[PDB]
């Protein structure tokens, strides 16, 4: 079959390669079994603000994403660099988990690249970002039908957020000229407006 | 601070039109600038046209160059939008937003703004 | 090591003024920020209002004009002096530290119950 004939003539000729085959599928894995309050920060109570972003790290653990899809419905769970799945078998060395609560059509710019309000005021993405955002609607835990206004975000600032940078402060904007010197009134918006979820 | 209401349609055919109105007052509105903002289903936010208080010109986006105009009404203190030609794919919640032209390119007041959809 | 005390809990009617405030233990709350809610039984808490660190303070937008709190004091202790009193603010006011990013970090301290006839 490798000379394409019913008749083969005198001679050696190279057909395959002996490769021995594997037997095993040792892992050898690190000795950890500390399953970390990696739901400390899912199932939790009232959610952190967009720029007061509450930055868990989570080392010495058990990544176990097989309990994040039991719960409410997680949409868009995007991995930027690796894959939704396969995710059990990496070994990282330590994870950065960034919570907060942000407006439907604001999702999108959650993601490299993408500009806006929220990605370039209050929690910015790097280009180079190897993780994965995952979001679920919240509308049966964090709104009520009297005028929710317990969640706020940053609408003016000066320069673009850098990539992981929290910002945290209370300086007064200037939308114009006049030198406001912390008055809050004509041209000088404050920096921090709250949300409208009913 | 003071912020006001636009009203309209909700639902229009692709081919019929719509008047959209943004009614503000109690409002420096003469020497400020106005301007729609649409926002596609899934998408961020673009600049439809805009109207100066100044001298009043009009500059509209490239893509509603001849489908969309506005007019500002001074005495009702109310910015119009009558458009033209609907298609299948400008279906956008439109905000109104006012801002000062003696300043910066942020928008300093937003609209409540209203999704319309086309079929 | 945080023992928040607040005060101004008791019996009111409508058209009096609420002067509540929690005290802070002796140390540095400030460089953080600091807020106050209400537990209004029913559902989840609301926030009324914060002491931001620069000074600057922001309030709700709902509960525009009719609750006011200040820092001209500068010791250990805030001001909540609201007026304008209806049936609705009988709740259970806290007064959280590390807000906006809490159930993680906040440490919500003592409670008081005030009730409006």
């Amino acid at each position: 079959c490798t000379l394409k004939s019913f008749t083969v003539e005198k001679g050696i000729y190279q057909t395959s390669n002996f490769r021995v085959q594997p037997t095993e599928s040792i892992v050898r894995f690190p000795n950890i079994t500390n399953l970390c309050p990696f739901d400390e920060v899912f199932n939790a109570t009232r959610f952190a603000s967009v720029y007061a972003w509450n930055r868990k790290r989570i080392s010495n653990c058990v990544a176990d994403y097989s309990v994040l899809y039991n719960l409410a419905p997680f949409f868009t769970f995007k991995c930027y660099g690796v894959s939704p799945t396969k995710l059990n078998d990496l070994c990282f060395t330590n994870v950065y988990a960034d919570s907060f609560v942000i407006r439907g059509d604001e999702v999108r710019q959650i993601a490299p690249g993408q500009t806006g309000n929220i990605a370039d005021y209050n929690y910015k993405l790097p280009d180079d970002f190897t993780g994965c955002v995952i979001a679920w609607n919240s509308n049966k835990l964090d709104s009520k039908v009297s005028g929710n206004y317990n969640y706020l975000y940053r609408l003016f600032r000066k320069s673009n957020l850098k990539p992981f940078e929290r910002d945290i402060s209370t300086e007064i904007y200037q939308a114009g000229n006049k030198p406001c010197n912390g008055v809050a009134g004509f041209n000088c918006y404050f920096p921090l407006r709250s949300y409208s979820f009913r | 601070e003071v912020q006001l209401v636009e009203s309209g349609g909700g639902l229009v055919q692709p081919g019929g039109s719509l008047r959209l109105s943004c009614a503000a007052s109690d409002f420096y509105f003469d020497y400020y600038e106005m301007s729609w903002v649409r926002q596609a289903p899934g998408q961020g936010l673009e600049w439809v046209s805009t109207i100066s208080g100044l001298g009043g010109a009009t500059y509209y986006a490239d893509s509603v160059k001849g489908r969309f105009t506005i007019s500002r009404d001074n005495s009702k203190n109310t910015l119009y939008l009558q458009m033209n030609s609907l298609r299948a794919e400008d279906t956008a919640l439109y905000y109104c937003a006012t801002r000062s032209p003696f300043g910066d390119y942020a928008f300093s007041y937003w609209g409540q703004g209203t999704l319309v959809t086309v079929s | 090591e945080v023992q928040l005390v607040e005060s101004g809990g008791g019996l009111v009617q409508p058209g009096g003024s609420l002067r509540l405030s929690c005290a802070a233990s002796d140390s540095s709350f400030y460089d953080y920020e600091m807020s106050w809610v209400r537990q209004v039984p029913g559902k989840t808490p609301e926030w009324i209002g914060s002491m931001y660190p620069s000074g600057r303070t922001y309030i709700n937008p709902s509960l525009k004009s009719l609750v006011t709190i200040s820092r001209d004091n500068s010791e250990n202790m805030l001001y909540l002096q609201m007026n304008s009193l209806r049936a609705e603010d009988t709740a259970m006011y806290y007064c959280v530290s590390n807000w906006a990013s809490g159930s993680t970090g906040d440490y919500w301290g003592q409670g008081t119950l005030v009730t409006v006839s």
